[PDB]
DNA sequence: TGGTGGGCGCCCGAACAGGGACTG
DNA sequence: GTCCCTGTTCGGGCGCCC
């Protein structure tokens, strides 16, 4: 049937006119499947045979369906597709077991040809027009256009799910009580009901729907757990991913590996422990997504190591409101971190990784606020509440760099976990001048013609040094010259340098950079027993910037 | 029985399409109420995905109250509608409101929706309400009456509302009542006590036509000069501190002069000698700490060009602001104070700042400061309506700031 | 076997957007 | 103005859902 539901206004953006796209060679195995689908959608009213009057055309092709039996009739709008409107997309998430609760009775239904269920706007039907390739002697043959949502169109899923939302709206307003939850034409129903008032009230839901135009055949998981949903399969009491497989190739491409990383993250929503830094770090600037490439000593490390973890066996349950949520989180390298989300001890929710690198220098406290800040938004997405969080780092670290740091940081309500590796501060920067610690006047100056420079510097006790670099900057030769003083001091030492960047980058503490330079930096800095650096204005003779800013100006 | 007035985009500019974000459950519940009876009251319709526009909507729960206030983010529709405002207003800005002993606010949101919006433009106002955990797509309405916070509100609601003001300033002439957004802002030099009985007078008439807080006390806002450090005895690291502040100062002031005190500090000493101030170097830094109490010269408010707020972060509750429309020429520089505890929040803090500062800036302007937030974006954006109490937005930008300007505003 | 759509996620590279420092 | 350096946005590919 086709809903009697009211149509969607549909244009073409302004100026622009429908596609005239020729159809291109089909399979005569699919040209079976597409007249058998079309001459019976025909005979529904879901599409119209229309004549020479209609100037434009769409490609269309067959791919199957899960089972693998059925086909589905794609058309190839691509061209369609530019030419129309914007739309407000309704979708905006995707719905996460995890979110679920506890429910008496389930049930999971399925709209039939669901698509082709929904009427399309009557102004716009004749820009769909397609036409089927028949047997070449026996047709050109025939010319079709849809009366109803085509699957190829940029507009179908949008106008689907505001027109499901629509039909469900009086059903849900008569049952506030009965949960359904809708993805595409998904439908999973979970009632406080006992199973046989459940049942009835499913059929009143199926009734309700038919009044509408969409049927429900089976694929209407019963009394039958475990419920296939969403790539899940859901037991009253637990949920679980469906079985994923990592390939085995041996020679590994840009491609393969893409799909490594996908199944990987996909898989990381409830297999704690995975990591795809290194993975991820081979597909760097492969311009192509043929190229191949060995995986480094460090990446088949890795690869292996998640290949491990997902043999063993792993649910997540679901969500009881009146339990707290419980974020902990915990340390790995590179900048990656895991988390496992809970409400009873050792039953997770869900998991998940962390490990975006956000600047080219930073240091474990920023990733942890990170990971929590993401977390955070995750959570209200799903349970709409924030949780507590237990995370692997001192209540007095923290309060060390929230009070060191000049930008606003906070972390949500939260309690130490003694699980290593604990997230520490590598060093901390003094902030007094050091006593009885050599000072260090460091400056660099960079020829932004030759790319010629010198950094240097000349303390108050007398020494001086001053290094060429070549092929460098300003900012470069400057960090090399805070870079120089580090090196010739003692485990104490002061150093004052007239440039904001490098005071800036290091002030803010960092551990990680992706720059060598800061790295060197970084590992002299925490092998130092104290350090203070000082800030001057440049080029106002202020001493002893004055001796260095001349030494180092040989350019 | 009333006529839709005309209003149209700036020329060139298509409406907002900024996505919704992710809502706790308690907002969800609080808009799904608000929506459902401002549906049946006819005032916003449900809508399709073929409206191509979006703003995103929250809500807030005003002081200890079980009353929530929808909050649509217009600040882009805003910025994009036509200039109603710098054309469709004869409106000057009362200078005395500043002066005013205490102010009170009053939210005149619902005054709005007694006016229908012009049908073609409607279609801008959209908004879409999630679902926890995604159960149902979004849900989209767009407005059909005056949207609050929406920037023609008030421009094409003016005139009504001067209509119910008018009576009210005839029998109250030093009561200065002036209007921002959804805002009514009312000041008088009463008796805290008659103020209140004046203000609960101001409401009875309001309740007449049909259909917040706390207390602004203007004269006791203040400014946060720079100042100097006042040593017995000075460390080459001391003066070499305080010639660079000085010297940046001096592009605010350009009367401060670093050169005496810039010579004390000649060769190449360690940071911890003692360096005696030699009688001028003294008296320099006499001139200067003076100069610094004279106002800053040459600074004129030009409503054309927007107000930039900038904030440090100076720890231990302090927290520092400055307002100008073109660099080192402040038009106020002030410090707001919080809590010292242990369980200070930041970000709550960081918030709370943004909204005194923008109501100074609207009672002393009439407009809103586009904001310089010392905060990571994700950061604020996760948590700031968790503390949001105003009825409308200032526009933001987050930065990165350097730890020099930080200690330039400092405190002693 | 090819070839379609929308949503979210993850990465990575592109283009910008700023500020700060330079030249003589 | 020019360099830099850093942040952001956007798009592309892959995963998963329908
Ligand atoms: N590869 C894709 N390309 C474009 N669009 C796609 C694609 N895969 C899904 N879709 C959209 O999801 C919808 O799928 C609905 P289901 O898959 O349950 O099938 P049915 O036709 O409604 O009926 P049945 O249940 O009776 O078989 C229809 C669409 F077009
Ligand atoms: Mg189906
Ligand atoms: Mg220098």
């Amino acid at each position: 049937p086709i809903s009697p539901i009211e149509t969607v206004p549909v244009k073409l953006k302004p100026g622009m006119d429908g596609p005239k796209v020729k159809q291109w060679p089909l399979t005569e195995e699919k040209i079976k499947a597409l007249v058998e689908i079309c001459t019976e959608m025909e005979k529904e009213g879901k599409i119209s045979k229309i004549g020479p009057e209609n100037p434009y055309n769409t490609p269309v092709f067959a791919i199957k369906k899960k089972d693998s039996t059925k086909w589905r009739k794609l058309v190839d709008f691509r061209e369609l597709n530019k030419r129309t409107q914007d739309f407000w997309e309704v979708q905006l998430g995707i719905p996460h077991p995890a979110g679920l609760k506890k429910k008496k009775s389930v049930t999971v239904l399925d709209v039939g040809d669901a698509y082709f269920s929904v009427p399309l706007d009557e102004d716009f039907r004749k820009y769909t027009a397609f036409t089927i390739p028949s047997i070449n002697n026996e047709t050109p043959g025939i010319r079709y256009q849809y009366n109803v949502l085509p699957q190829g169109w940029k507009g179908s899923p949008a106008i689907f799910q505001s027109s499901m939302t629509k039909i469900l709206e009086p059903f849900r307003k008569q049952n506030p009580d009965i949960v359904i939850y809708q993805y595409m034409d998904d439908l999973y129903v979970g009632s406080d009901l006992e199973i046989g008032q459940h049942r009835t009230k499913i059929e009143e839901l199926r009734q309700h729907l038919l009044r509408w135009g969409l049927t429900t055949p089976d694929k209407k998981h019963q009394k039958e757990p475990p419920f296939l949903w969403m790539g899940y399969e859901l037991h009253p009491d637990k949920w679980t991913v469906q079985p994923i497989v990592l390939p085995e190739k041996d020679s590994w491409t840009v491609n393969d590996i893409c799909k490594l990383v996908g199944k990987l993250n996909w898989a990381s929503q409830i297999y704690p422990g995975i990591k795809v830094r290194q993975l991820s770090k081979l597909l760097r600037g492969t311009k192509a997504l043929t190229e191949v490439i060995p995986l480094t000593e460090e990446a088949e490390l890795e690869l292996a190591e998640n290949r491990e973890i997902l043999k063993e066996p792993v649910h997540g349950v679901y969500y009881d409101p009146s339990k707290d949520l419980i974020a902990e989180i915990q340390k790995q390298g590179q900048g990656q971190w895991t988390y496992q989300i809970y409400q009873e001890p050792f039953k997770n929710l869900k998991t998940g990784k962390y490990a975006r690198m956000r600047g080219a220098h930073t240091n474990d406290v920023k990733q942890l606020t990170e990971a929590v800040q993401k977390i955070t938004t995750e959570s209200i997405v799903i349970w709409g509440k924030t949780p507590k969080f237990k995370l692997p780092i001192q209540k007095e670290t923290w309060e060390t760099w929230w009070t060191e740091y000049w930008q606003a940081t906070w972390i949500p309500e939260w309690e130490f976990v003694n699980t290593p590796p604990l997230v520490k501060l590598w060093y901390q920067l003094e902030k007094e001048p050091i006593v009885g610690a050599e000072t260090f006047y460091v400056d660099g100056a960079a020829n932004r013609e030759t790319k010629l420079g010198k950094a240097g510097y000349v303390t108050n006790r007398g020494r001086q040094k001053v290094v060429t670099l070549t092929d460098t900057t300003n900012q470069k030769t400057e960090l090399q010259a805070i870079y120089l003083a580090l090196q010739d001091s003692g485990l104490e030492v002061n150093i004052v340098t007239d440039s904001q960047y490098a005071l800036g980058i290091i002030q803010a503490q960092p551990d990680q950079s992706e720059s060598e330079l800061v790295n060197q930096i970084i590992e002299q800095l925490i092998k130092k027993e104290k350090v203070y650096l000082a800030w001057v204005p440049a080029h106002k003779g202020i001493g002893g910037n004055e001796q260095v800013d001349k030494l180092v100006s040989a350019g | 029985p009333i006529e839709t007035v005309p209003v149209k985009l700036k020329p060139g500019m298509d409406g907002p399409k900024v996505k919704q974000w992710p809502l706790t459950e308690e907002k969800i519940k609080a808009l799904v109420e608000i929506c459902t009876e401002m549906e049946k009251e006819g005032k916003i319709s449900k809508i399709g995905p073929e409206n191509p526009y979006n703003t995103p909507v929250f809500a807030i729960k005003k002081k200890d109250s079980t009353k929530w206030r929808k909050l649509v983010d217009f600040r882009e529709l805003n910025k994009r509608t036509q200039d109603f405002w710098e054309v469709q207003l004869g409106i000057p800005h009362p200078a005395g409101l500043k002066k005013k002993k205490s102010v009170t606010v009053l939210d005149v949101g619902d005054a709005y929706f007694s006016v229908p919006l012009d049908e073609d433009f409607r279609k801008y106002t959209a908004f879409t309400i999630p679902s926890i955990n995604n159960e149902t797509p979004g849900i989209r309405y767009q407005y059909n009456v005056l949207p609050q916070g929406w920037k023609g509100s008030p421009a094409i609601f003016q005139s009504s509302m001067t209509k119910i003001l008018e009576p009210f300033r005839k029998q109250n002439p030093d009561i200065v009542i002036y209007q921002y957004m959804d805002d009514l802002y009312v000041g008088s030099d009463l008796e805290i006590g008659q103020h209140r009985t004046k203000i609960e007078e101001l409401r009875q008439h309001l309740l007449r036509w049909g259909l917040m807080g706390y207390e602004l006390h203007p004269d006791k806002w203040t400014v946060q000069p720079i100042v100097l450090p006042e040593k017995d005895s000075w460390t080459v690291n001391d003066i070499q501190k305080l010639v660079g502040k000085l010297n940046w100062a001096s592009q605010i002031y350009p009367g401060i002069k670093v050169r005496q005190l810039s010579k004390l500090l000649r060769g190449t000493k360690a940071l911890t000698e003692v360096i005696p101030l030699t009688e001028e170097a003294e008296l320099e830094l006499a001139e200067n700490r003076e100069i610094l109490k004279e106002p800053v010269h040459g600074v004129y408010y030009d409503p054309s060009k927007d107000l930039i707020a900038e904030i440090q972060k100076q720890g231990q509750g302090q927290w520092t602001y400055q307002i100008y429309q073109e660099p080192f020429k402040n038009l106020k520089t002030g410090k707001y104070a919080r809590m010292r505890g242990a369980h200070t929040n930041d970000v709550k803090q960081l918030t709370e700042a943004v909204q005194k500062i923008t109501t100074e800036s609207i009672v002393i302007w009439g407009k809103t400061p586009k904001f310089k937030l010392p905060i990571q974006k994700e950061t604020w954006e996760t948590w700031w309506t968790e503390y949001w109490q105003a009825t409308w937005i200032p526009e933001w930008e987050f930065v990165n700031t350097p730890p020099l300007v930080k200690l330039w505003y400092q405190l002693e």
